[PDB]
């Protein structure tokens, strides 16, 4: 009766729209760097105000 | 295409395969697929089963059998016509039966030992038969005509993994490494192909209190094979000599190039070798991979690989010199055939 | 057996519709988009902070969404809130319990929770009345061993085990509300989302499977590992994660393709993956080793942007603050290292 | 001639062999922090011991030896004297200190954890390096070690040990030759418990070797470094006329090399061995 | 105001310091344990004579029961490396029956092999003496054929003088355990041994018998870091 539920689990990621991996990735990479000019652990030590040191 | 036929004697129960090179990568195995092609002209036994046998050899303590019976429809299983298969029985016509064998991991690569001159009748090792039969019963003694054997192999490739770089150090031992006397030899990768040379560098230092003769080079075959319990085997493959030059604080830094191949070791007695069809002229043996490196549990033969760096100090004297006095470290690596 | 032969077509259909679609996204990978990207500066953090208070191995830590408080658990009895900025303590807790493998950090900064072998996994109430902080409400927890919870907020938490289950609890009645069930075995760690409504969770099956938590499909299976998955953490555009290996490898995935990305790996690297990270932007994708080292990988790049050091055992822990201020390792040797 | 020359190079050798050893166990152990142990604490005080003489000993006496005219004056001889008994007692007794820290460690497994803690550690450290303190700066530098040496000490250029015998006596007892029966004591006990326990795996699991090849390295390279020197103490101070200054500081020498020995003997295991090789780049 | 901040920040971290110095003094002193099995293996009254607090010659010593144990053992092996032993109960008269002995083999072979439990020494104990002396008196089953093993390990030569045995009952005994021996000597660390011993279902003994077991485990770590041994 595993096999029943397992059927069960499929069939919801059965009828899934997924997109395309270029957009996908396009997506991804091009929002994520454009909200990037904040990371500290990049770029290093922004400023004097570095709390840590 | 060019499907290999045996063409079973008295003109019936000819059988087809496809690649009789079946690859074992790291897990999980092609299945032995084709099709038998049986004549109903006769239907004495009215029953015809296809077996494939791991027999180990040098008799035949068997590893593993299957049977299949193929005459009937055998409505049990229905597995897909290969993608072989479904131009197969077109090629073949009314009486092309088809025929699989799903084999788990069950034996080790066909590596077959080198027999000895005067001491050679047949093949000694593990091979795979594929035995057909025409057979009312189940074990009857058909032998006759109507039995058909096909010798295939299963060969493991190279992974795409060249791992670390394996390294050693020794630092002490039984009146020899007593000032500093260190070995920090090391290897270049993990994955080397037939007939390219491998190299080694040493970097001992020498700032003990006494000194160090000539190195010596040498690369192990450690073949693990044995069927009844177990055993444990170890030839030589290659070695190289070395220089007397090394002075007590002098860190030597010599690198050397050693190539194993087989135009020399061919006399030698127990050295694997890779599956012979028909008494043919092979390669050395390929290192297997050791049950997925998780069980390290194994029913058949092992072929690995291990270089070694032996060290000699010619002691001098009364001084407690005799005694256990060198100092060795050992690189295992894995030699395999690129695909 | 004609019902488990169906059963078995049936599958095999749905895995073969199932690659097909994640193989008809193959409009490109990332190395036609790997381009056009600077090379990241070499990244050589320096330990800002060593926090040197815990008597045995470390697990997991939380950062306070403060990016101040950070918690640690360890197999000592004690659950630490420490003070990144000044490197002090702030409340050490006795666990009923001395094995744990998990804590968490309320994101109002009230609670933190815990759990281990214990099967059980203790709320603590920091805001106390006037004193020690005390166990607030245990919950009844599963049929097998806490290995990550996460709270969705300070009302309702959600806690992976060991019995191939994780749940949705509910910390007011202390009963679970749902719970997802689909494994096959052990879930080793999980890991929400920003829009803290769908969250994932890698278990010893090697296959990422992402969750709603609403009725508790799992909508996408990430499979694609050899090895079981040992630690997940979404991206923080909340659109991707990536699941770290045993396998050494660190495969990231994308919720809208639905298929590997990526995978990561050295060629050099043997060991296996002990806890993953990102940064703000994700650019930074972090990862500890079980080779006592930490590696932090591009995101885009797949190279790494340099090596960790300093503890000398498995890194059984790594996170980021919510401001991506510093990031912090733990392992084995009872040091938690602040790497800036 | 060539016999000055001779030794001006292995005085040398053997200065930049002892502190060179010594600094780098100091360094590795305060580099990495899985360095810091409860007998590394002993083996950290040990290794400053035999370090700071190296470097306020060993040049001072290769100095006198070579130019025998301690110019430095009569008080830099009393100070360097005095550093010279408070460094050579200290390595002594630190040797006593970590062997009978191994003692109770096998002795007392159980009780070992809890009874030897950082502060105790410290503790028993400052309670050596204060007694080699009181028996080195004490009396040579408030002089009551001292009638053939009366004009020399008068004279500011000889600095010649001349102890009477009272002070003789006390310091031998005092450096050496009590913490060589701890020592000897601790190492038999130890050598005992490592025989039952190969007894014991040889009955169970089967199917003097090991403990001879490191007892050896650990009681005896101290023993022939150092036992001749402080019986030739006994023996020119009981009876005149047996023993020369020559041979006196021969046997002095060959004492002082256990001291740039002994990070070999006490570190050559692989867990700092490691932090040993991170040193190199 | 910000320096009174600090100020108390400062005080709060020499009480939790403190606090946490007496935990670690107390926590050094006890050292762990775990209590092993294969379910039904026998580990009843071992775990009573999943906290088990016990403090035996002014030494305190706690076993961990696993419990359940559904699949997976090494998800909860990579915690229990900071024992001391691994008090892993063995059945030992369920010779016929499954194989349960070989699969305690297995597991066994399991434990010891495993690398983040490659220095941790682990304690036998073959349970069920007395059910297995009832088992091989009749010897209605074949006394090891069912582990076939046994064609050759007749007489180990280590003098069993127990009385009130028999030489069927100690060749057995002797086989069983070096079923174990042999797993324990494969692997050449050095630093994690083997320790098997005879328990029974009245024992009154093994509150000693662990206790040295322990300490000899403490003194062999302690010889193997001295390079005496
Ligand atoms: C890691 O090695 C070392 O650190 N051993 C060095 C070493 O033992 N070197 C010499 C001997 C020596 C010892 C003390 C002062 C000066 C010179 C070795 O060249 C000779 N030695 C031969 C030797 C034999 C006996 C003895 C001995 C006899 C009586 C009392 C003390 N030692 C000394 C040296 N050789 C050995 O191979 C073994 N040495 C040893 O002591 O063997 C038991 C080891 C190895 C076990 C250390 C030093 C301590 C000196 C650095
Ligand atoms: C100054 C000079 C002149 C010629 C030769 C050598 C020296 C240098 C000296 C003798 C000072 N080294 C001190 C020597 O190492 C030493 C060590 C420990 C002791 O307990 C004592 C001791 O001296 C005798 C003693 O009474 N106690």
């Amino acid at each position: 009766a595993q096999a029943r539920k397992l059927v069960e689990q499929l069939k919801m990621e059965a009828n899934i729209d997924r997109i395309k991996v270029s957009k996908a990735a396009a997506d991804l990479m091009a929002y994520c760097e454009a909200h990037a000019k904040e990371d500290p652990l990049l770029t290093p030590v922004p400023a004097s105000e570095n709390p840590f040191r | 295409t060019r499907v290999f036929k045996k063409a079973s004697p008295n003109g019936k129960l000819t059988v087809y395969l496809g690649k009789r090179d079946f690859v074992d990568h790291i897990d999980l195995v092609d299945p032995v697929d084709g099709v038998v092609l049986v004549d109903p002209e006769y239907l004495k036994e009215r029953r015809v089963y296809v077996t494939l046998t791991c027999a180990f050899r040098y008799f035949r303590k068997d590893l593993f059998v299957a049977n299949v019976q193929s005459f009937p429809p055998a409505p049990e299983d229905k597995k897909p016509l290969t993608r072989l298969q479904e131009r197969l029985i077109k090629k073949l016509g009314e009486h092309a039966y088809p025929f699989t064998f799903e084999i788990p991991p069950n034996l080790p690569c066909s590596v077959t030992l080198q027999p000895g001159p005067e001491d050679t009748g047949k093949a000694c090792g593990v091979d795979y038969e594929v035995k057909a039969f025409c057979a009312e019963n189940l074990e009857e003694k058909i032998h006759k005509r109507n039995s058909v054997r096909l010798v295939i192999r299963k060969v493991q490739y190279a992974p795409e993994r060249p791992g670390p770089q394996p390294t050693a150090e020794t630092t002490r031992q039984f009146l020899m490494s007593d000032k500093p006397l260190h070995l920090e030899a090391s290897l270049d990768k993990e994955i080397y192909y037939h007939g390219e040379p491998i190299s080694v560098n040493v970097h001992v230092t020498n700032n003990t209190n006494k000194t160090v003769k000539k190195i010596k080079i040498s690369v192990r075959q450690y073949a693990d094979i044995c069927l009844f319990n177990t055993a444990q085997y170890k030839c030589p493959v290659a070695m190289e000599e070395a220089d007397d030059t090394v002075a007590p604080s002098s860190t030597f830094c010599k690198v050397y190039t050693l190539t194993p191949f087989l135009a020399n070791n061919r006399e030698k007695r127990g050295l694997a070798l890779d599956g012979k069809l028909k008494h043919e002229d092979t390669n050395l043996a390929s290192s297997t991979l050791l049950r997925e490196g998780a069980n390290r549990e194994i029913l058949g033969i092992i072929v690995s690989y291990k270089v070694k760096v032996k060290l000699v100090v010619s002691r001098g004297g009364l001084l407690g010199d005799l005694a256990s006095s060198d100092v060795a470290v050992e690189l295992p690596f894995t030699l395999m055939h690129p695909k | 057996q004609s019902e488990l032969d169906q059963l078995r077509q049936e599958a095999e259909q749905l895995k073969n519709q199932i690659r097909d679609a994640r193989k008809a996204c193959a409009d490109a990978t990332l190395s036609q988009i790997t381009n056009n990207i600077d090379p990241v500066g070499r990244i050589q953090m320096r330990t800002r902070r060593t926090l040197r208070g815990h008597l045995a191995k470390i697990y997991a830590m939380h950062w306070g969404t403060d990016s101040r408080l950070l918690v640690s658990a360890s197999q000592d009895g004690k659950l630490i809130i420490w003070d990144s900025y000044t490197t002090n303590k702030v409340h050490a807790i006795p666990l009923r319990s001395s094995w744990v493998m998990t804590c968490a950090y309320a994101p109002s900064g009230n609670y933190v929770a815990c759990g281990g072998l214990d099967n059980i996994c203790s709320i603590y109430n920091l805001k106390t009345r006037e004193g020690n902080v005390r166990v607030s409400r245990e919950l009844a927890g599963h049929t097998g061993y806490l290995s990550c919870c996460r709270f969705l907020d300070d009302n309702q938490i959600v806690t992976s085990s060991g019995d191939t289950t994780c749940a949705l609890w509910d910390i007011e009645t202390g009963q679970q509300t749902t719970t997802f069930t689909g494994h096959t075995g052990d879930v080793m760690s999980l890991s929400l989302a920003p829009d803290t409504r769908l969250f994932v969770s890698g278990a010893c099956d090697a296959s990422a499977k992402l969750w709603d938590v609403r009725e508790g499909m799992c909508r996408q299976t990430f499979t694609g590992h050899e090895s079981d998955i040992n630690a997940i953490c979404f991206f923080p555009n909340g659109n991707a994660f990536a699941t770290g290996s045993d396998d050494a490898t660190c495969r990231l995935f994308d919720l809208r393709a639905d298929q590997e990305l990526m995978t990561y790996s050295h060629d050099n690297i043997i060991c296996g993956i002990t806890s993953v990270s990102f940064s703000k932007s994700g650019r930074l994708l972090l990862a500890g080793y079980d080779d006592f080292n930490c590696n932090v990988w591009d995101a885009l790049k797949a190279d790494r942007a340099g090596v960790l050091a300093g503890h000398d055992n498995r890194v059984s822990c790594l996170g980021v603050t919510d401001d991506g201020m510093a990031v912090a390792t733990g392992s084995w040797d009872s040091f938690l290292k602040i790497w800036n | 001639e060539v016999w000055v020359v001779g030794m001006g190079i292995v005085m040398s050798l053997i200065v930049l062999a002892i502190v060179f050893g010594n600094v780098l166990v100091i360094t590795a152990i305060a580099k990495f922090e899985r360095l810091q142990t409860v007998t590394n604490y002993f083996i950290t005080s040990l290794a400053c011991a035999d370090l700071v003489m190296g470097l306020a000993v060993v040049p001072f006496g290769a100095a006198h030896i070579l130019m025998k005219m301690w110019t430095f004056g009569n008080f830099w001889c009393e100070f360097w004297t005095s550093i010279d008994v408070l460094c050579v007692t200290a390595s002594i007794e630190t040797l006593c200190v970590i062997a009978v820290d191994r003692y109770f460690a096998i002795t007392s497994p159980f009780k070992y954890q809890s009874l030897l803690t950082k502060n105790k550690a410290r503790v028993i450290i400052l309670m050596v390096w204060i007694v080699s303190g009181l028996t080195s700066f004490l009396p040579i530098q408030m002089h009551w070690y001292r009638q053939e040496a009366i004009n020399c000490y008068a004279n500011e250029t000889c600095c010649d040990f001349f102890t009477n015998q009272a002070y003789a006596i006390a310091s031998s007892i005092v450096s050496f030759y009590v913490p060589l029966v701890i020592m000897v004591f601790v190492y038999s006990r130890v050598f005992q418990e490592a025989k039952r326990q190969l007894q014991k795996i040889d009955k169970s699991e089967g199917r003097e070797h090991k403990a001879l090849r490191t007892l050896s390295v650990i009681m005896g390279t101290f023993t022939l470094c150092w036992l001749p020197f402080f019986i030739v103490n006994i023996v020119h101070v009981i009876q005149d006329n047996l023993i020369r200054k020559e041979v006196y500081i021969l046997l002095n020498w060959i004492g002082y090399v256990n001291s740039g020995f002994n990070p070999l003997i006490y570190c050559r295991s692989p867990d700092f061995r490691i932090a040993f090789q991170e040193l190199l780049c | 105001d910000q320096r009174n901040e600090e100020k108390a920040q400062r005080e709060a971290n020499k009480k939790i310091e403190k606090q946490l110095q007496k935990d670690k003094q107390v926590y050094r002193a006890t050292h762990r344990l775990l209590l092993l099995g294969a379910g039904e293996s026998g580990k009843s009254t071992i775990v009573k004579q999943f906290e088990t607090k016990f403090q035996v010659d002014k030494v305190n010593f706690h076993m961990f029961d696993v419990g359940g144990q559904r699949d997976e053992r090494r998800k909860w092996i990579q915690c229990f490396n900071d024992v001391t032993a691994i008090i892993f109960v063995v059945a030992s008269s369920s010779y016929n029956m499954t194989n349960r002995l070989q699969e305690a083999l297995n597991l066994f072979k399991s434990i010891w092999n495993n690398r983040w439990l490659r220095t941790i020494s682990v304690i036998l104990f073959l349970n069920k003496q007395d059910l297995l002396a009832e088992k091989v008196l009749a010897g209605k089953s074949k006394i090891e054929d069912y582990f076939p093993e046994f064609a050759r390990y007749t007489t180990p030569e280590d003098a069993t003088p127990e009385p009130g045995e028999d030489p069927r009952v100690t060749r057995a005994k002797y086989f069983i355990r070096d079923e174990f021996l042999r797993i324990s000597t494969a692997s050449g660390d050095g630093r994690h041994y083997c320790y098997p011993h005879f328990t029974c279902a009245v024992d009154t003994e093994n509150i000693r018998r662990v206790f040295n077991d322990c300490r000899d485990i403490i003194q062999r770590m302690h010889l193997r870091q001295y390079e005496l041994l």
